[PDB]
């Protein structure tokens, strides 16, 4: 009991998770457009992808798919797909450029960290893709509900009764 | 032959050390910066204020 | 070991390669009375610098770490400083930590003990008011390329035009002394902007010089205490030079005197055997060798 | 614990006083006095850090303002801070010169073991304390140092289960982290004094200013004959350091390494990663 | 050792002879669920207490130390509490330690993470708005006579009239439970003042009870954590009682077992003398006796 | 220091380990164990108190708010604060019961001197530590305690000069005074452990259960036979104290000496002088 007390004092306790839920209206967004939003005081890029753009983006050599272990989530809500990603250079934290001529993706001026429309690492010293923001679509593409991923924090019972 | 008197002598020598190393540098430093004191600025401001006050309109 | 002088890094300190940083220190020598040998702040210069800071550039910037009362001996007197600073107001929202001492609930005239806050309550308010870019806090601003010169250069380096390939966005201005040569501050110093109390001509170089002197004076290491500490260093160095001979007498001559020894060795051939040498000796670390070594 | 045979010296006040009043030191040169300089710098570091502790409030958001305001309202506080920083610099210089000198003399023999390792351990601890001290500045340099240390600590655990939290809470400098690291810094800084005393007692077993075995048997009495020379050599080296610093570092300078210490944690969020540089001792 | 009750000091604790202290604790027993054996806070009671404190109180009082999110797991949920607390506003002047975190320059809706501040920016503003007397901060208010009963008594005890010789100044009211029985708070609780969300009848005694429960819920040693600690004390006491027999076995019966010895003294008449007794023995502290004692 | 003849027992780690693994204890009763109860409780104060060190920011204007916020957000912080508060009371009770037991036994003989004085000194130091702890609460009780201590200290100098300033800066609880007193409290609290260890080593010379000399030569082994009994007796006394407190201290009480602790310095400038009372241990 005494040791539990000591160690628990050393390791802070997260008694509850602060609300971060948000909703963004995106139904009216024209297809093939990128909109910048602020979530948790951080930039985020939301884009609508048509069927044609998938052929261009996904048809690249497998070797160029740096960090192949990563997964890409496409909402596929409404007529066209909706992708929500975090706008930050994982190498140092700068905001990647929304557009570039070579690819219809995101690139970084700092070190040429090229990211395609799926945020895959391309020709970049970065060790990861653009961070993926937990979200979902429930209004048939009209509205996107976003909330930070909930990790387990224990003990979660503040009162016995 | 009186140890505490010799300790007073050592204290006196340390005092002489301090004053020798202190007085000349302070004197020369405050002689060099005589014209940079606040009193010079105050005198200049007072003179300018007097000149502006004497020559003016209603 | 040898660092190229045209890379843009001074003495090998990489970074700051999109700035003009060697002006006034390495290339050119701007004279500041504070940093000269046996130099000191010019009281009039710092006085005029505070005057210009209060009448302008105090509407965007501030020294949260500093307070006015630093100017009580070399730049102002208590009554004069109080009267000058009573022209500004501080809401309780300005305070960084009220701590129950600040009981005001409305704007009140500043006192010399108040920290130098900007007119804005917070950094975000200033950033919003100035086109989304925050006027940097001048406390601890000593840590900039060129040191004291950094304030002087930026305030004055609005004359050059951008080269080809560099675009200055609307609301931004070209200034080679700032990071990446784009700065969000419109030029503020204009001839005749501030009427000095001593009648000194108010030309933009003079105002920049006075501002730089004041800002430097408000620092802690390279500020109002550096000259006296340098004089103290000189005095201590003189004391060490004077004490070196006595150290020599105490230590080296004394050791040489102690080594003036006469040695003599004779031939002892009496019957006594050197049994003490054969059976003798003590080692303080014998406990570390017993049962471990040479068995 | 039968494996542990005992201790070379019993560090009791009576026996320590007797040992230091009867100690003898063989004639030596300045090269074999870096240890005394290191110990004296440690003592001054203890004193100056104790003086500083009464001024530093361990809350991150008050340390910069507290330091700035207490340099003016209180006399000698900034003097003690400067003394502490320069003492750290000179302590590193003396320690590394001592290490090089002892490597030069080939002191890796068995009879030097107790002398050598006891020293290195001290040096090792002397590293940790310095790290903690950096964290107390609450600048961007402190932020980067803490982040690097936390990543290194988390390396051993493969980034699993936040084993670093008990010290590097969130890998960021906050009230809890600053308080814990400041207290640990103070305690380990004072422990360094005892470690240095143990090392100094151990090393006297076989002490030599030069590798060549001089046949001299007479030796200096430590209290004043050797202590005065040690203090004088410290004075000479300090004069040389003052001259070198005065001429190599002009009063105003451009592009110093302290320019990365402008950013204060909390006040400034953005970090100028282009110019990231620690103090010269952690530069390697 | 024996004390007197007619004096007006409970159990011999002087200093509270100018007010009623034994109303509901010593001379009366007002039932509170929290302090009952195996008792716990009534969630409805604390909910109603917060509802009352947010509609009548709070506009004068506050808890600088406490914050709303204390009510997350017992009285209100996160969304409900956020909805309730969004009706209030905090200016940046409220913050005890504004810090760099709070970057607002105007009023904004409160959040559950905000500390419970009164509408006034400081104590002096409250005194100015309340006739020169400061509405006491309810944080740490547990340290008043009667504990949780205090809030209940003052909220209710306004019906009595002053005796002869006591003058109630204009703007003051007679309340026997307050220090010197003169309080600057007008009677706040009136039947029907607050319409509860749960439909509970709104009468001054019920409102006082709910407010007292809520105010006690925010305390540290007493309040939301006391009942669990009481249960823990019960559990630890049970553990000690259950461990006592094993301690007995391991210590006292064991010593009695070890003392079961047989002794036998024989006649040894061999020629050997008892030299060891005559010449023998040692003392640890002999160094403290040698040269000092018995000579 | 030739006047000093040495120390009773060398406190080397190996020697301490051997001494305590070979120590024997004569058969005893509960009354002759309060000393152990005085030590074990201290062994908790160093722990619990340490957990409070990481929580308390020495700024007077933040100590109450910090404590209140750490009670909720952090877990076990209020538990450790309660443990520390009640440990002070239990330590006073145990120490005074031990003092009374040793006075009753006529332990003033010469062979008891080392045992007696070495103990009393610790007790004296303990008092000082307790005083410092009170000042850290930043309540009106702390204000009164500091004022009284400063007045007593100044009485030595006849009210001339400001010799009290180096610790009692302005005779008020401010940042300087709180920081210095808190750090001294920690340092002296940890020094109490060493003083108690020295006292325990010294007292074994002539330790007896009762005045009458039982002719028993066999003895228990301390590590488990005596240690288990001491721990069990501590458990029994804790049970007795809890039972007593249950009846004597109902949580809702009409009046208590703790009400004077309501006022927090700085927040409330009005001190209720009519009801001024310290904790029971400093009551006399
Ligand atoms: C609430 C209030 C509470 C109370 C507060 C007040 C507390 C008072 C404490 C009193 C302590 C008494 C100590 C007695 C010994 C002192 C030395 C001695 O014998 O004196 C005779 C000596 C006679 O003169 P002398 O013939 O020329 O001989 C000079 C030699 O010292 C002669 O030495 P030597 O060459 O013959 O041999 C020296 C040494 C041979 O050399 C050694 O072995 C040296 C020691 C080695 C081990 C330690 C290494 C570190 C060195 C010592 C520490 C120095 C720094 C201390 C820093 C303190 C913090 C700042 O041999 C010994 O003497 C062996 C014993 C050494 C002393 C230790 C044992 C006795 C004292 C302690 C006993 C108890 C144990 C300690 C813990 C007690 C806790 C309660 O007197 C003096 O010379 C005194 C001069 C004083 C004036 C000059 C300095 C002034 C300071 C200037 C700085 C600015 C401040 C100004 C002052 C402000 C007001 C204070
Ligand atoms: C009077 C007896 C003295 C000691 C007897 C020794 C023999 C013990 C025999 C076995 C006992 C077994 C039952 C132990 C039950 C403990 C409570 C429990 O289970 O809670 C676990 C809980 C965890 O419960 P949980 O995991 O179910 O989560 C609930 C969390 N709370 C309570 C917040 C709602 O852990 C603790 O609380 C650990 C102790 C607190 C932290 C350290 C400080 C301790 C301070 C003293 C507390 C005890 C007061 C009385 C004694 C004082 C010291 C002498
Ligand atoms: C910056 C780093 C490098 C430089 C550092 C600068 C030096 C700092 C420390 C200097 C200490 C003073 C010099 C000591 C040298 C050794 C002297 C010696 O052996 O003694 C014999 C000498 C004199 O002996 P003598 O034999 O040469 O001559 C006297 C003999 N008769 C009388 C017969 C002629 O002692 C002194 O003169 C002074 C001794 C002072 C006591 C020694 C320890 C001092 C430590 C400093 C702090 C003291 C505080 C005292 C107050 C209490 C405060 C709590
Ligand atoms: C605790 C602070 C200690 C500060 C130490 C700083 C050094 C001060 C002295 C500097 C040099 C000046 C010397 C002047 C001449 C002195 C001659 C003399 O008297 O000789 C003494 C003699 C000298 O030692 P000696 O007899 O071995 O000398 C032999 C001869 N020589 C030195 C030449 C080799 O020794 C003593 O009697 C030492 C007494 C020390 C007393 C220390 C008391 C400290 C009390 C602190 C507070 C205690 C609180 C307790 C808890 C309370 C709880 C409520
Ligand atoms: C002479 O008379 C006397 C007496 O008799 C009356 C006394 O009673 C007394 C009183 C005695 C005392 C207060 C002493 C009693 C002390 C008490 C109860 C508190 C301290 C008790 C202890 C057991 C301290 C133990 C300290 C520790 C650091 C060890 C922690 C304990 C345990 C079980 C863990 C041990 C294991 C580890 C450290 C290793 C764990 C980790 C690994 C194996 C992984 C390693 C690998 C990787 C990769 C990390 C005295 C002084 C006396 O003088
Ligand atoms: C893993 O986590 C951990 C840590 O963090 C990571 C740790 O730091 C630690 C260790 C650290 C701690 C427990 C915290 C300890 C902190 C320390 C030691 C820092 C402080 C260090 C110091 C050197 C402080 C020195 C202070 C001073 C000199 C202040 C002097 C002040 C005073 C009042 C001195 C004068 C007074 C006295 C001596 C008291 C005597 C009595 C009187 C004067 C009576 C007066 C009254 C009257 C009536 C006469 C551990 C164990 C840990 O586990
Ligand atoms: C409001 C109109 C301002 C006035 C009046 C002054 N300055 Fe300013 N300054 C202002 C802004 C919005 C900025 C940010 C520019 C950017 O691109 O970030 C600045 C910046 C500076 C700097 C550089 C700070 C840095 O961290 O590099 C300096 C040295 C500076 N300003 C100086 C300065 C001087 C000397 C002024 C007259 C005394 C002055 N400023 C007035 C906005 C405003
Ligand atoms: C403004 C009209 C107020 C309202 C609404 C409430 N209270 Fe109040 N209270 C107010 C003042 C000006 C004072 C100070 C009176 C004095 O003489 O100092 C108080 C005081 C109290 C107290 C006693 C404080 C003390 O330190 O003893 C209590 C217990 C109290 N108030 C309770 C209380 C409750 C429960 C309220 C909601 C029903 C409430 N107050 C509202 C001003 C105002
Ligand atoms: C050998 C002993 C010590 C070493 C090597 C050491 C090292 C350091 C270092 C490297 C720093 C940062 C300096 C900088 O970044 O410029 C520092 C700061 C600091 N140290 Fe130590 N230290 C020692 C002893 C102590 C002690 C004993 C204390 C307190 C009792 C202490 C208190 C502090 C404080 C308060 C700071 C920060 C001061 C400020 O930020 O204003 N130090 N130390
Ligand atoms: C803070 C760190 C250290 C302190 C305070 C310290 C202190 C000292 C002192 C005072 C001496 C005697 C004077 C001298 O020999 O010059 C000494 C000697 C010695 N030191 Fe250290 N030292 C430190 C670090 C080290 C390191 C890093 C090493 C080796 C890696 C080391 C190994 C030795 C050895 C072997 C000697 C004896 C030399 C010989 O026998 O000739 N020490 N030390
Ligand atoms: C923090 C305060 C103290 C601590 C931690 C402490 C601790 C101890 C311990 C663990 C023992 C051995 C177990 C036992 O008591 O039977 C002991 C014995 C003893 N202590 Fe203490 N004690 C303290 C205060 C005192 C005081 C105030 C006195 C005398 C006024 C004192 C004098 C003695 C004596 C005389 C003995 C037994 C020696 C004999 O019988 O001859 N101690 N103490
Ligand atoms: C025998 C050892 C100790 C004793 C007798 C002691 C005594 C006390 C006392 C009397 C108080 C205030 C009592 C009250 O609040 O009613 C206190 C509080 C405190 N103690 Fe200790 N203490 C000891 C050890 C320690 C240690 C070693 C530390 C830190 C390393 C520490 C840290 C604290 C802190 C921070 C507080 C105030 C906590 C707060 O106000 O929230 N204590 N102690
Ligand atoms: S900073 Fe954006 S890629 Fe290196």
């Amino acid at each position: 009991l005494y040791a539990m007390g000591v160690i628990g004092r050393l390791n802070g306790w997260k008694r509850y998770e602060r609300d971060t839920y948000s909703e963004v209206d995106i139904g009216a967004l024209p297809p093939g457009e990128v909109m910048q939003m602020v979530w948790n005081g951080t930039p985020i890029f939301i884009r609508r992808l048509t069927s044609n753009e998938v052929k261009e983006e996904n048809e690249l050599p497998s070797n160029t798919l740096l960090d192949k272990d990563k997964e890409v989530i496409l909402s596929d809500a409404g007529n066209t797909k909706v992708i929500v990603v975090s706008a930050v250079c994982t190498h140092l934290g700068c905001i990647p450029i929304p557009y570039l001529g070579a690819y219809k993706g995101y690139v970084c001026i700092c070190h040429g960290s090229v990211y395609d429309k799926f945020a895959r690492v391309r020709q970049g010293p970065a060790l990861l893709n653009l961070p993926a923001i937990n979200n979902s679509i429930h209004d048939e593409g009209t509205l996107v509900c976003m909330e930070q991923l909930k990790f387990p924090h224990e003990p979660s019972q503040r009162f016995w009764a | 032959y009186y140890p505490f008197l010799w300790q007073f002598f050592i204290l006196g020598t340390s005092f002489v050390w301090f004053h020798v190393c202190y007085d000349p540098w302070l004197a020369i430093y405050q002689a060099n910066n005589a014209h940079r004191s606040l009193e010079t600025a105050l005198t200049k401001e007072k003179a300018h204020k007097k000149k502006l006050a004497e020559q003016e309109e209603s | 070991f040898i660092y190229r002088d045209d890379i843009g890094a001074f003495w090998g300190i990489k970074g700051y390669e999109e700035l003009v940083t060697e002006v006034g220190t390495h290339k050119g020598h701007n004279y500041w009375p504070q940093f000269s040998f046996l130099g000191t702040y010019d009281s009039g210069s710092v006085r005029r610098g505070f005057q210009v800071f209060a009448r302008n550039c105090g509407n965007c910037h501030g020294m949260i770490y500093k307070k006015y009362d630093y100017l009580l001996d070399k730049a102002y007197r208590q009554l004069e400083l109080a009267q000058m600073v009573s022209d500004f107001t501080i809401h309780p929202a300005h305070q960084h930590f009220k701590q129950y001492y600040y009981q005001e609930w409305d704007e009140r005239d500043r006192v010399i003990c108040d920290h130098i806050y900007p007119p804005y309550f917070s950094q975000d308010q200033a950033k919003n008011a100035n086109g989304g870019v925050w006027p940097t806090d001048f406390s601890k601003i000593k840590l900039r390329p060129g040191g004291i010169n950094y304030i002087y250069n930026i305030s004055t380096g609005y004359h050059f035009t951008p080269p080809f390939g560099m675009d200055v966005p609307k609301g931004k201005y070209f200034n080679p002394y700032f990071d990446h040569m784009i700065i969000g501050m419109p030029r503020q110093l204009v001839d005749g902007l501030v009427d000095y109390d001593d009648g000194t001509p108010a030309s933009t170089p003079q105002m920049a010089y006075d501002v730089s002197n004041f800002i430097n004076f408000m620092q802690r290491r390279v500020g109002y205490k550096r000259p006296d500490k340098m004089v103290r260093y000189y005095m201590v160095f003189t004391g060490g030079l004077l004490i070196l001979p006595f150290k020599y007498f105490k230590t080296k001559a004394y050791y040489r005197n102690l080594l003036s020894l006469r040695w003599e060795m004779y031939a002892v051939r009496d019957g006594v055997y050197y049994n003490h040498f054969k059976y003798g000796g003590y080692n303080s670390r014998a406990y570390q060798f017993r049962g471990y070594f040479w068995a | 614990m039968e494996w542990n045979k005992g201790t070379y010296m019993s560090t009791s006040i009576k026996k320590i006083v007797q040992y230091f009043s009867v100690m003898t030191v063989s004639f030596h040169d300045i090269n074999s006095l870096f240890g005394f300089f290191t110990f004296l710098t440690i003592a001054s570091q203890l004193v100056s850090g104790t003086m500083l502790a009464f001024s530093l409030v361990p809350e991150p958001m008050l340390i910069p303002m507290v330091r700035e305001e207490e340099d003016v309202e209180d006399l000698y506080t900034d003097d003690f801070f400067w003394l502490h920083e320069r003492g750290v610099d000179m302590l590193f210089i003396f320690s590394y010169f001592h290490l090089f000198r002892k490597i030069y003399l080939n002191n890796f023999e068995y009879e030097q073991e107790a002398a050598w390792k006891s020293g290195v351990f001290t040096f090792l601890l002397f590293q940790v304390v310095v790290f903690l001290g950096l964290v107390l500045c609450c600048t961007h340099l402190s932020d980067i140092t803490l982040a690097i240390a936390a990543n290194l600590y988390d390396t051993f655990f493969a980034g699993k289960g936040k084993f670093y939290w008990w010290i590097f809470t969130s890998k960021e400098l906050n009230t809890d982290t600053i308080i814990r690291l400041a207290y640990l810094h103070y305690v380990l800084a004072f422990f360094l004094a005892y470690l240095g005393l143990i090392h100094g007692v151990d090393m006297h077993y076989d002490w030599k200013n030069e590798s060549s075995m001089d046949g001299l048997e007479t030796e200096m009495i430590w209290f004043d004959e050797a202590l005065s020379n040690e203090l004088g050599a410290m004075i000479e080296i300090i004069l040389i350091v003052m001259i070198v610093c005065f001429f190599m570092y002009p009063e105003p300078e451009a592009l110093s390494y302290e320019f990365f210490m402008w950013g204060d944690i909390g006040f400034i969020n953005d970090v100028r990663f282009l110019s990231v540089a620690p103090h010269w001792y952690f530069r390697p």
